[PDB]
RNA sequence: GCUGCGGGAUGAACCGAACGCCGGGUUAAGGCGCCCGAUGCCGACGCUCAUCAGACCCCAGAAAAGGUGUUGGUUGAUAUA
RNA sequence: AGCCUCGGUUGGCCUCGGAUAGCCGGUCCGGGGUCCGGUGCGGAGUGCCCUUCGUCCUGGGAAACGGGGCGCGGCCGGAAAGGCGGCCGCCCCCUCGCCCGUCACGCACCGCACGUUCGUGGGGAACCUGGCGCUAAACCAUUCGUAGACGACCUGCUUC
């Protein structure tokens, strides 16, 4: 029982001013906001998840409406404790604003 | 209204910075932005720190303008700062704090397991004492 | 799920520029007290200032041109439009996320407001410049409601401070009970890990 | 993570259940055991970079673990009779695994001991019942595990 | 013109830089309150209050003159007779 | 029972007000005096519910409110955009619901993801069942002109 991931909010893609990179997205993950709080969190998985009207298959138990979109904190992104993140398939647009929820599969300490 | 000031004598915890939480002692203002500092036996150099840096304590200690480590550390062994630092409502919390940082996961299960207890009790009595006071405001 | 802030004591842009960057990440946000937003400058400047905004206007159809509001909320509402992309459909949907409110309804005078010290007139400003405080200077520009505005307030500053003598009444009960039970409770843990 | 530590079973199927370690084996997978009295979990094997260890130490330096049991020991084995398909689940999976008097027997073995190790400290048997979750006030970034 | 790209909100000539399709790192010019990525640094010193403040080469506004409004400097002259 | 939607994985039930000042506690005559706290600990770097897998036997501390409510009565408690909470009398009953210790069990799925939550989520079409109630109004046609380019708008019909 309990939450067992920390919730980070997507903000947008790796961008300049008049162009954007889909390929990398960033995140603002709640409880950090310096820039030496979120070397723990370099390296975690992160998923998207959503729900959609055909149910597909989960790896456990019976098929379900959810579906997620999985991803990796790849670096650090400047001194207010924003991270960046690289996910298989890039985040759909409508996802600015949501959670995807970072587990902490990978752990080193 | 304002009983603190800066001075020549005036200890102060360092707030923020390299040094932060330990002690100095003020030994004269510069240029009202910052002041020498000397903390003896607190285990810090000479040096100018701003005045915004620090924090200013209740206890002085009498030290001429200008002095050097051999006569501030004896009038700080004369005030006896460190053993009575201690003995205070804010070094006390200050370590409080340290320790609910310091916290390990058993150590929060069982404060966790305890408040039921703790707080239950309370909770219990405070249910008598509010109606004993009604019965009291009754008549 | 919600952020309650209080608006009397913060400076104008200060607040919305603050309040523009947390609804476009999800966070919905009510201001509440909007009559208080206090704002640098004399209050001849930003009365001045407010003029040659409503000057503004067009010239062939008034009506189907800038919409000047006289109300602080929708002051506030406006300022931090500004800020927000409201043009596109991510501005659009998060647009309904902030709620800008004039007094404290019924709604939200039992929820706790939250104060944003980032600003905060007292560390915004110096104690000596001169400041204005938005529900005067909408009252002065086309606003209305500012008494029944302040009697409401009296009226809900009357009931919270019964609340608050209650609360007291009760914390007084509290302390009493813990120095009553002294015996049965150790509880060494909560002292040696601090509360 | 040292001989005698706690563990917490993230990505497993127990879903954060605080289990005790015991030995590297030679695969380079972590065999770990809670106390099936106090969490329902069997001896089982769990990854190294998959567990968050816990600051807290239980002396199990007199383990005396078996040498039998090793990472072939625990695998899973599927067989099917027919070929081709047929109504019935390979008639293996129909009626699932409960080999026994060899997964009790070392298990009974093994707990046994560890238990007056654990009840030695005053609040463990419940610390290791209970299971870890996060709640909306602390994050692992500032949390000492 | 024969020339895209990052900044100057906007742009023919400005500043960097020149161009096959991609992934990672860095950077020039420029920027870090929100539009919009990054100062959410417990940033440093000092100046400034306007009832027309001010805010970055080309670039999109201004002069002679004046202020017992403040903030520095120079030459000088008086004062325990 | 089935279909569409997209979002959340405990909730924070509140004095006003200043920042060269204020908080708490209080004998006395809303204010004055005194006593604690004051880089805020009666503190949101906060506090309560809490981190609980479930069932059974049996010991210590606490508990006389009992503990959940498809239940009843009294108050509307609060109008700026109101509906949950408290008290008292009973109701089917209840002293392992809390903390520590104790003997014995359960999906021990054999290393893995979309897990756990306010969901008796919002919206729309129907299916079988109980109790209490309802039996219309608009538009068109016609007429009127206090109005009308056409629409629109102002009006009448009863068998006395
Ligand atoms: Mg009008
Ligand atoms: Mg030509
Ligand atoms: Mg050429
Ligand atoms: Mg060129
Ligand atoms: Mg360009
Ligand atoms: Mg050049
Ligand atoms: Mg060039
Ligand atoms: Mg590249
Ligand atoms: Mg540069
Ligand atoms: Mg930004
Ligand atoms: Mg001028
Ligand atoms: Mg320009
Ligand atoms: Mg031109």
């Amino acid at each position: 029982s309990g939450r067992l991931w920390c919730k980070a909010i997507f903000a947008g893609y790796k961008r300049g001013l008049r162009n954007q990179r889909e390929h990398t997205a960033l995140l603002k993950i709640e409880g950090v906001y310096a820039r030496d709080e979120t070397e723990f969190y370099l390296g975690k998985r992160c998923a998207y998840v959503y729900k959609a009207k055909n149910n597909t298959v989960t790896p456990g138990g019976k098929p379900n409406k959810t579906r997620v979109i999985w991803g990796k904190v790849t670096r650090a992104h400047g001194n207010s404790g924003m991270v960046r993140a690289k996910f298989r398939s890039n985040l759909p647009a409508k996802a600015i604003g949501h959670r995807i929820r970072v587990m902490l599969y990978p752990s080193r300490i | 209204v304002f009983r603190r000031y800066v001075e020549v004598g005036r200890v102060a915890y360092i707030s923020f910075g390299p040094h932060a939480g330990k002690l100095v002692a003020i030994v004269d203002v510069i240029d009202q932005n910052r002041a020498l500092v000397d903390g003896p036996c607190t285990r810090v150099r000479r040096q100018a720190m701003p005045f915004k840096c620090m924090q200013l304590t209740d206890f002085i200690l009498k030290f001429p303008h200008s002095a050097r480590q051999k006569y501030v550390r004896k009038a700080w062994e004369k005030a006896d700062i460190n053993t009575k630092w201690a003995a205070t409502r804010w070094a006390k919390k200050i370590d409080a704090r340290e320790r609910k940082a310091k916290m390990t996961d058993f150590d929060r299960f069982k404060v966790m397991k305890a408040k039921k207890m703790r707080n239950r009790i309370i909770k219990t009595e405070v249910k008598k004492l509010q109606r004993a006071a009604i019965l009291k405001a009754s008549p | 799920q919600v952020l309650v802030l209080d608006g009397r004591g913060h400076l104008l842009g200060r607040l919305a520029a603050i309040v523009a960057k947390q609804v476009l990440l999800g966070r919905k946000v009510v201001v509440v007290r909007c009559e208080g937003i206090n704002i640098s400058g004399n209050f001849y400047r930003n009365k001045l200032k407010y003029l040659a905004f409503l000057r503004k206007r067009m010239n062939t159809n008034p009506s189907r041109g800038p919409y000047h509001f006289r109300a602080p909320s929708r002051i506030f509402w406006r300022t931090v439009r500004g800020m927000l992309p409201h043009k596109t459909k991510r501005g659009q949907a998060a647009l309904e996320r902030l709620k800008v409110l004039d007094g404290i309804p019924p709604p939200y005078d039992k929820k706790k407001r939250m104060v944003v010290p980032a600003a905060l007139k007292v560390v915004r400003l110096k104690p000596t410049r001169k400041f204005a405080y938005l529900g005067r200077l909408a009252h002065e520009v086309g606003w209305k409601y500012q008494a029944v505005t302040a009697t409401l307030e009296e009226k809900r500053k009357e009931k919270a401070k019964m609340h608050y003598r209650k609360k007291k009444q009760i914390l007084r009960l509290r302390k009493q009970a813990e120095k009553n039970v002294e015996k049965k409770i150790c509880k060494f843990t909560e002292v040696l890990k601090t509360n | 993570i040292t001989p005698g530590t706690v563990l917490i079973i993230l990505t497993g199927r127990h879903r954060g259940k605080r289990v005790v370690f015991l030995k590297q084996l030679d695969s380079g997978l972590l065999l770990v055991t809670g106390p099936l009295v106090i969490n329902r979990v069997p001896l089982r094997r769990t990854h190294q970079k998959f567990v968050i260890a816990t600051s807290t130490k239980v002396d199990i330096s007199d383990v005396k673990i078996p040498k039998h049991l090793t990472d072939a020991y625990f695998k899973k084995k599927q067989l099917r009779k027919p070929r081709h398909q047929e109504g019935e689940i390979f008639d293996t999976e129909k009626e699932k695994y409960e080999i026994t008097e060899q997964r009790k027997a070392d298990q009974k073995a093994v707990d046994l001991q560890i238990l007056p190790k654990i009840k030695a400290v005053p609040q463990l048997q419940g610390y290791l019942r209970s299971q870890f979750s996060l709640t909306n006030g602390m994050y692992p970034h500032k949390l000492v595990f």
